[PDB]
RNA sequence: UUAAUUGGAUUCAACGCCGGGAACCUCACCGGGGGCGACGGCAGGAUGAAGGCCAGGCUGAAGGUCUUGCCGGACGCGCCGAGAGGAGGUGCAUGGCCGCCGUCAGCUCGUACCGUGAGGCGUCCACUUAAGUGUGGUAACGAGCGAGACCCGCGCCCCCAGUUGCCAGUCCCUCCCGCUCGGGAGGGAGGCACUCUGGGGGGACUGCCGGCGAUAAGCCGGAGGAAGGGGCGGGCGACGGUAGGUCAGUAUGCCCCGAAACCCCCGGGCUACACGCGCGCUACAAUGGGCGGGACAAUGGGUGCCGACCCCGAAAGGGGGAGGUAAUCCCCUAAACCCGCCCUCAGUUCGGAUCGCGGGCUGCAACUCGCCCGCGUGAAGCUGGAAUCCCUAGUACCCGCGCGUCAUCAUCGCGC
């Protein structure tokens, strides 16, 4: 089953809430941005972490 | 003389041959590259001689 | 061959580095350091007590130079005796100090908790100390000791992880000590920090 | 007039920084070089039986050490060969020096 | 059964297992013959202790011992303690390591709260997941180890690198065919294009779309894509239990032997044979057997070794011997498959057990008890009762090859 990781989940909300105005609603920008912001340095759980962010923004944008 | 009964002939081959140079067992010794260990001796001195398990 | 090459100098430092490690007991043994040179063999060797090592007055340092030349395939050696760096991140040290202290007639349990206060005073992360053998009885038992954190299964638990085992022989039989440290910069997979 | 340089080494790390020693140095001159050139990893591989007695379902260990290797060729400079005769390599590092 | 046929393991989880393919050694068993007591003390001892030998008996053979007398200078097992060594006992005295429960989803802690107490709660309910994996509700709120993450390899793309790897285009020479407009093969210059080798980077996230579910966790189905929902195959096995296996790998307590249960040498045995069982190989034929001809691999290994190339021999093999410490030289021009001819459903041109004669190789030694080759010989077997095993994709079946073991020997193990 594909259930998401929790340190995936927590770091994820730290990130959407404090630069609320950094992620859109596409994959490649929010890749790039986390690349940036965080010290992760495995590619496939940067991808996890994106791939998360992209949901919730597309989830408030949506005021849920 | 005396010290001669106690004396071991000097062979070339056979399992008499070759012991293990940690525990002097004679068998199953590994002569991989010139390796002179029994397996039992060299799983346990692998990773200092810095052999891995990949896989 | 190259192979051929690589393998048989691996085994002389591994045959060498035992023979000390039974030899310099007394001593707190920590290991050694083996460099070429154009005139010889430079061979370092990490002890706690150095007093030993060199042994009233030389007398002990020249044989174990000899030896080292005539039993091992050494080539012109020269024996510097150092401090170990870090004794209380060292897995082997403290395995070997807490098989001493039993035999020198310590309760077990005093032992493993003084080491444990120690270790994690220095500043680790966690440490995992596990004593087996014919403690209080004569049917056989094994206890075990543990505070903080530590990785035990997976590729981290390989590299990071520090392990250290020793024998302690008193008048019943052998008990036997395993000890485990985690040091204190080591960072575990799934710790990931935000940037300011 | 050219000198060729063969390396060897179980660590890739050390393999790869004296080779860039070699590269800057040739560089920091004016010389042609022959760049350096990936040759086949050694593999050796050996493969034992786990328990120490006869009983019990068998199970294997599967050990592996690895050696990569490199080749440099340089043409011999006085000026550049000293340089590269004056570097010092870590001690799990093999370096061989020979005139073609 | 035997002088001995040395021992361990008996449902899964003993029985091509102990890396156990034992001629000697290994070796622990049987017949026989030799050798050994640091350190203390007693006899004794330069008026020479202990120890060593040309010849010849004893002997399987032996200055082992005896006969015959020569050599050597200081300690002394003829006596008492003690010790070395022990594949002798105990895995039900232990350490370390390994199998199984089980790569299952479990095992716990801080504080609070319930119960006189052992205990309980959290760890329960509903849905969900490969998973105590998650989302909501809850006298619980929070944590730790395990799961996942992690590590190695395979599949697609880009940058760097050009030898010992590669040869497409362009150029020179030589040799062939339909006589050469055209088409081939070698060699040299020359290049890094293509393949390959190996460092770094990209790429897949339930990200996009439509449903179900709660509007959550997720599930089902589509596009695009080299790849789609742990992408595929591996490494790593929690707290404990199993008085599971191992003291005959090494470490180790106790008990024993300690002039034999220690250390050597010679010859036997572990290879015996009314019989019961496990795992395999070869077959019972045409979905074939034989004879001649034609095709296409990968993993690994080599200096106590791999050996091309030439010569001799019917074969197995013999005599010389380049190159190779190896992306260079060598092992190394696989078999199943395809084409032509013979045999036509038969104990046969199926099968190849058993035995006779002759020739070779390794080794100090081939009878007990090794492997190979030529001619001859030609057993059971005509598809298998009741039962019962393995396997979900480049998998199962079918086919050969490499390495380990190894002086010689592969119906085995691990891989291709
Ligand atoms: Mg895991
Ligand atoms: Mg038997
Ligand atoms: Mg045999
Ligand atoms: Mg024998
Ligand atoms: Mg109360
Ligand atoms: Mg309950
Ligand atoms: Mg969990
Ligand atoms: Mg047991
Ligand atoms: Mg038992
Ligand atoms: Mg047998
Ligand atoms: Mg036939
Ligand atoms: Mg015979
Ligand atoms: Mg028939
Ligand atoms: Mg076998
Ligand atoms: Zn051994």
């Amino acid at each position: 089953g594909k259930i998401r990781q929790g340190f995936i989940k927590r770091v994820a909300r730290e990130l959407f809430n404090k630069y609320p105005n950094e992620f859109t609603r596409d994959f490649e920008h929010n890749k790039k941005k986390v690349e940036e912001l965080t010290n992760v340095t495995s590619k496939k759980i940067r991808n996890r972490i994106a791939g998360y962010i992209t949901k919730l923004v597309r989830m408030k944008e949506e005021g849920k | 003389a005396k010290a001669d009964y106690n004396k071991r002939k000097p062979r070339k081959f056979g399992k008499g041959a070759r012991r293990c140079i940690r525990c002097g067992q004679y068998g199953p010794i590994i002569r991989i590259h010139g390796l002179m260990l029994c397996r039992h001796c060299f799983r346990e001195v692998a990773p200092k001689l810095g052999f891995r398990k990949y896989e | 061959a190259i192979e051929r090459y690589f393998i048989r100098e691996a085994v002389k430092e591994m045959l060498i580095d035992e023979f000390l490690e039974k030899e310099l007991r007394r001593a707190g043994y920590g290991g050694l350091d083996i460099k070429k040179t154009p005139l010889g063999t430079k061979v370092i060797i990490f002890a706690a007590n150095p007093g030993y090592v060199i042994g009233r007055g030389g007398r002990r340092i020249r044989e174990l130079t000899r030896i080292l030349e005539r039993q091992f395939g050494l080539e012109n050696p020269q024996i510097d005796v150092q401090e170990i760096k870090n004794p209380y991140l060292n897995a082997k040290v403290q395995a070997v100090r807490i098989a001493q202290a039993l035999e020198r007639g310590i309760h077990f349990r005093r032992a493993a908790y003084a080491a444990m206060r120690a270790i994690m005073s220095n500043g680790a992360r966690g440490v995992e100390i596990r004593i087996s053998g014919k403690l209080t009885g004569e049917r056989a038992k094994s206890v075990r000791f543990y505070q903080g954190y530590l990785a035990k299964v997976g590729n981290p638990a390989e590299t990071l992880v520090s392990k250290g085992y020793a024998q302690a022989l008193l008048k019943l039989g052998v008990i036997g000590v395993k000890v485990a440290i985690m040091p204190p910069d080591a960072r575990l997979p799934d710790e990931i920090e935000i940037i300011e | 007039q050219k000198a060729r340089i063969k390396l060897a080494s179980t660590n890739v790390r050390s393999l790869e920084e004296v080779a860039n020693q070699i590269k800057q140095i040739a560089e920091r001159t004016g010389v042609r070089m022959s760049g350096p050139i990936p040759l086949p990893t050694k593999r050796i591989r050996i493969v034992t039986r786990k328990s120490p007695d006869g009983e019990g379902s068998a199970t294997f260990d599967r050990w592996e050490l690895r050696i990569h290797k490199r080749l440099i060729d340089i043409e011999a400079d006085e000026r550049a060969m000293r340089q590269i005769m004056r570097i010092r390599v870590p001690e799990d590092v093999t370096i061989e020096i020979e005139l073609i």
